[PDB]
């Protein structure tokens, strides 16, 4: 049960600027996973194998890192974008998911 | 100095040449060798371990049930089991053999090969078979009399459980062709057949229906050449995390 | 001759009337770390007559949907006897194994295992592409069972695992097959806990069936280590 | 395209049986898997296990395994989830999720439905 | 022929040379050999 | 028994016999034992001078070629505009032999390895879309042991290498070819590896460090040109002086990852899950039979 470390589990951002988070592992993985859960809806995917992005999501975001350490960057913050996020594992069984990460609009 | 002049074939990058090159860490002195068991210094020592044939394979037969033939009572005298592709290099029943992975790799092969069937059934079945052997140019013999004129051997079932069917080594020439055409007078490697030489008789306490485990292996007269790549494996695209490496 | 066969080794001691000439991995026989190969300066402790002997294992039933049954090496025995001790306070551990497998059944039955000791055998997982965790592959003295023996779980084939030391128990010929294992690892020694050098199969190649009165048939294996030494005495992790 | 369609909120009773399918369309139901995942409020998420309806192979979390089994249907494509002791704990979010057409990691989620245990 | 100008021995050609076969080990694994005879 | 085997072996002429307690052509497989039945014995033969040579299935003649572990292709420009997802004109490739199947079938017929590795690099320039030329490319490739710290940057200043070792070449020049030596701290590689590395279970399962010979750092020493083209970097690997042990069986089914073992199987026979072999009609039918 590699347990993953997803920091900080929380920031604030005013719109435009650039957010950065930090999912750490307790070994090394392979690939990181990101979603979005919106306040009250279902979770989606966003990046997937630490590159690519996926369908409806806007090219503001993006991720990269390696090893232990995976981190998500989103160029200029929108409003709108303010959800929890988690980061996943697909390297071993079970899947684990990240602490979470809450952020709002000031 | 030393005058010279470049060949054909100067600065060209062959895959099998044996040249020794610029040592990249140098004084470097690698782990001391440690007795491990089980080294095999040359392939032709794996090949001449007996391994399962898959005799059955068919429809309606899934995962383990197609490494065994099952055998029942019968009616009639004289029937035919099961006959056996002998081309090695095609994807007949001895593909997935030691023998036969071994040696897809390679171009020609010569030498003799050995079957040996182990008669799985209770200790109170009897029976009596034959194991045929065809040299090629005919038809596969679908009946005994015209199956007996090859070389065959008679097995009664008792304490030991296995007869080993030797098929010898008879050709025009010193090797076979891997070459897909599989009627080919290089390739066809003949048939083997096997008939109930009597019946298979068992109480009505043991099981009615009993099972054949086909093995074959190789033996020390034979031998591979001119290596190729292995049909066997292939790939349309990059696997899994091999994007990964590059991180 | 090779009919009958005892194993007198420790307290313990096993006896056969059926079993075929006991199969001796490799050609190579167990015996101590020699003064050339060792890394370990501090001096290894051999408990001899107090871990080898032969330690049973839980019968599994065999049915005739059967599976199969692994286990792994030395991970079945870490937690039993004064060998499960030494596992827990000693950082190392080297040794040699001697299986024996015990299955009977009525002459009126037929069927066959096929018994293969998978020198470092690394599991797979069908249809996705997640390693195995810890749990799926550590099983302790319970062991596992075979999702798709017929390509060994690994992705090899059934049919070529003749070329491991193996032998077969064959309801007609014999009762019993015993496997000698010698000490198997690139490392002269090795951490008991992670790492497994030797994975037991049991595989029912041909199926178990009778028309007499059903009954259960139980499969017991019998493992006894050989030669052991262990390093690195401190505390006990377990 | 794909939809999947899951049950609203349902009452549950001190150690009675939980009875949760999933609805899958758009795609072949025994092509993929089926993935089951917990939220708890406020709380991260965490994963149940997984069953592939083709031959009805399921691998569980560590965990849950004994306390949850798996259950599908190739004919109406529903896919079922049973719990056990339903208690203060097993109140949460329950989600049913499947892998992308090449992208791993539950692309396509479900609805989820609300666990209330109440004695 | 070889040629080898480096220090290291490693950096030598391959060897190619070795014959020595034991196919006894995997063939005939048991502590007692069979004879050419029942077995058991 | 060891000895020298230099050809395959002689037959000699067998006559009829029969006679009691003899039974040449029975065996038992539930010793484990292949069948030593020899032909002379089985049936009735003619002496025969085998003069076949065993040299080709030496394992050191075996294994030993040059196969393609990796292929990484790369784009050669100003970099400023496009993201950090793309190749900055370096790219640094963890090495293992996992990548291709030729290569890692054939490596995995054995449970442990000791040889040498003799690495090639063979590079490939194309122009980006009106042609101009093929330039000629000074490229550095620095062998960084696993774990180490690798260039972050074309120009940064970990590539000087006063300790690592590099190694420089042209596009023009023939191949690049070093001789990695045996590097495992243990007395021959694992190919398979059961267990887990670290001391927690958190841990990979079959990934081993030491079987891993390290990062291959490659990088474009030449400034970026005025038009983007396009660069194509293959290494190939010789095995030598090999020394194999605990022969497996081959695997069947194609793999998925280089990560682990995991199987899956095509949709039908041939190598499908449940039928490897692929489908005839019936054990009795013959499907190449001869008609005439």
């Amino acid at each position: 049960q590699i347990v993953l470390t997803q920091s900080p589990a929380a920031m604030s951002a005013s719109p435009g600027e650039k957010v950065t988070m930090t999912c750490s592992a307790s070994s090394s993985v392979i690939y990181m996973y990101w979603y979005q859960q919106k306040p009250g809806s279902s979770p989606r995917l966003l990046i997937y194998d630490t590159s690519n992005l996926a369908s409806g999501v806007p090219v503001r975001f993006s991720g990269s890192g390696s090893g232990t350490s995976y981190s998500l960057t989103i160029s200029r913050m929108e409003a709108e974008d303010a959800a929890t996020y988690y980061c996943q594992q697909w390297s071993s069984f079970p899947y684990t998911f990240g602490g979470g990460t809450k952020l709002e609009i000031k | 100095g030393v005058p010279t002049y470049l060949l054909p074939g100067s600065g060209q990058f062959l895959t099998t040449d044996d040249h020794s090159s610029a040592p990249a860490l140098p004084c470097f002195n690698p782990t001391p060798e440690m007795h491990i068991p089980g080294q095999v210094r040359n392939m032709l020592e794996v090949v001449q371990v007996e391994s399962m044939m898959e005799i059955n394979n068919t429809e309606s037969a899934v995962g383990m049930e197609r490494l065994k033939v099952d055998i029942s009572a019968l009616t009639d005298v004289d029937q035919l089991l099961f006959n056996i592709p002998l081309d090695i290099q095609l994807d007949g029943p001895l593909r997935n053999t030691l023998v036969g992975n071994i040696s897809r790799y390679y171009t020609h092969w010569s030498g003799s090969l050995e079957m040996t069937f182990m008669f799985c059934g209770s200790f109170m079945a009897a029976g009596k078979l034959i194991l045929c052997y065809t040299p090629p140019g005919g038809s596969c013999p679908t009946t005994r009399e015209t199956a007996m004129l090859g070389t065959h051997i008679v097995w009664d079932f008792g304490l030991q459980s296995s007869v080993t069917l030797i098929i010898p080594w008879i050709s025009g020439s010193h090797y076979r062709m891997f070459n897909n055409d599989a009627k080919s007078t290089n390739a066809n490697v003949g048939y083997v057949t096997c008939f109930m030489q009597t019946n298979l008789i068992v109480p009505s306490e043991s099981s009615d229906t009993c099972s054949l485990i086909g093995f074959i292996a190789a033996k020390d007269d034979f031998s591979l050449r001119l290596m190729r790549d292995s049909p066997d494996i292939g790939q349309l695209d990059h696997l899994h995390a091999a994007e990964a490496a590059y991180q | 001759s090779d009919r009958v066969l005892q194993l007198k080794l420790g307290n313990s001691a096993i006896v056969t009337q059926e079993a075929a000439n006991y199969c001796c991995a490799y050609g190579e026989w167990p015996n101590y770390l020699p003064d050339h190969e060792a890394v370990a300066i501090d001096k290894p402790t051999q408990p001899e007559t107090a871990t080898d002997r032969f330690y049973t294992l839980k019968s599994v039933k065999w049915e005739t949907g059967s599976t199969g049954w692994w286990w792994k090496l030395p991970d079945a025995l870490n937690n039993i006897g004064m060998f499960g001790q030494n596992v827990q306070h000693h950082y190392l551990y080297r040794s040699g194994f001697l299986i024996h497998v015990q299955c009977n059944a009525t002459k009126f039955h037929q069927g066959a295992l096929l018994v293969v000791a998978i020198p470092e055998h690394q599991r797979g997982a069908h249809n996705t592409n997640t390693s195995p965790g810890f749990d799926d592959i550590m099983k302790g003295e319970e062991g596992g069972t075979f999702n798709h023996p017929y390509v060994l779980d690994d992705g090899t084939s059934l049919a070529c695992a003749t070329i491991f030391p193996h032998q077969w128990i064959n309801l007609r010929t014999n009762n019993s097959a015993t496997i000698v294992l010698p000490w198997m690892n690139a490392a002269p020694m090795d951490f008991p806990l992670r790492h497994n050098q030797w994975t037991l199969a049991i595989i029912p190649v041909v199926p178990l069936g009778t028309r007499t009165t059903s009954s259960m048939v139980p499969i017991t294996v019998s493992i006894a280590p050989m030669c052991c030494e262990f390093n690195g005495l401190r505390h006990a992790i377990t | 395209q794909v939809q999947l369609q899951q049950p609203g909120t349902e009452l549950v009773r001190p150690g009675a049986s939980v009875k949760l399918s999933c609805k899958a369309s758009g795609y072949s139901f025994t092509s993929y898997w089926m993935n089951w995942v917990k939220q708890r409020p406020g709380q991260g998420l965490e994963w149940i296990g997984m069953i592939h309806p083709s031959d009805s192979e399921t691998r569980l979390n560590q965990r849950f395994k004994d306390k949850a089994t798996l259950t599908v249907d190739k004919s109406s494509n529903t896919a079922y989830m049973q719990l056990s002791s339903p208690t203060s704990e097993d109140s949460a979010v329950y989600y049913c999720a499947r892998e992308g057409y090449d992208y791993d990691g539950f692309a396509y989620w479900g609805q989820g439905t609300l666990v209330t245990v109440s004695a | 022929n070889q040629i080898n100008f480096y220090k290291d021995s490693y950096a030598a050609s391959a060897s190619k040379q070795d014959f020595s076969q034991d196919p006894s080990k995997f063939t005939e694994p048991v502590v007692e050999g069979l004879k050419a005879a029942p077995v058991l | 028994i060891e000895s020298i085997i230099k050809t395959a072996t002689d037959t000699v002429k067998s006559e009829i016999n029969a006679e009691l307690g003899v039974v040449p052509s029975l065996n038992a497989v539930e010793t484990g034992a292949t069948s030593n039945t020899e032909p002379e014995e089985a049936i009735q033969t003619r002496t025969v001078i085998n003069q076949h040579g065993v040299s080709e299935t030496l394992v050191e003649n075996f294994l030993s070629r040059a196969a393609l572990v990796s292929k990484r292709s790369f784009e050669y420009k100003d970099h400023t505009s496009s993201t950090a997802r793309a190749d900055k004109n370096f790219f640094k490739w963890t090495i293992n032999t996992r990548s291709f199947v030729q290569l890692r079938r054939k490596l995995e017929l054995f449970t442990y390895l000791r040889f040498d590795a003799e690495i090639t690099i063979l590079t490939t320039v194309a122009v980006n879309g009106t042609y101009v030329g093929l330039p000629d490319l000074t490229l550095q490739a620095m062998f960084v042991p696993t774990g180490a710290l690798t260039p972050e940057k074309q120009d940064s200043f970990h590539w000087q290498s006063g300790s690592n070792a590099s190694v420089f070449f042209k596009i023009s020049d023939p191949p690049a070819r070093i001789t990695i030596p045996f590097m495992c701290i243990n007395s021959a590689y694992s190919v398979f590896y059961d267990g887990f590395a670290g001391f927690e279970k958190n841990g990979l399962y079959g990934i081993n460090p030491a079987d891993t010979i390290g990062n291959l750092c490659v990088r474009i020493v030449n400034e970026h040109q005025p038009v983007g083209f396009t660069v194509t970097v293959r290494v190939y690997m010789k095995p030598k002086h090999i020394k194999a042990w605990a022969p497996r069986p081959p695997r069947t089914l194609p793999y998925m990852s280089i990560a682990n073992a995991n199987y899956k199987g095509k949709e039908r026979a041939p190598n499908a899950l449940s039928a490897i072999i692929g489908n005839r009609d019936s054990v009795k039918t013959m499907p190449h039979n001869i008609v005439n």
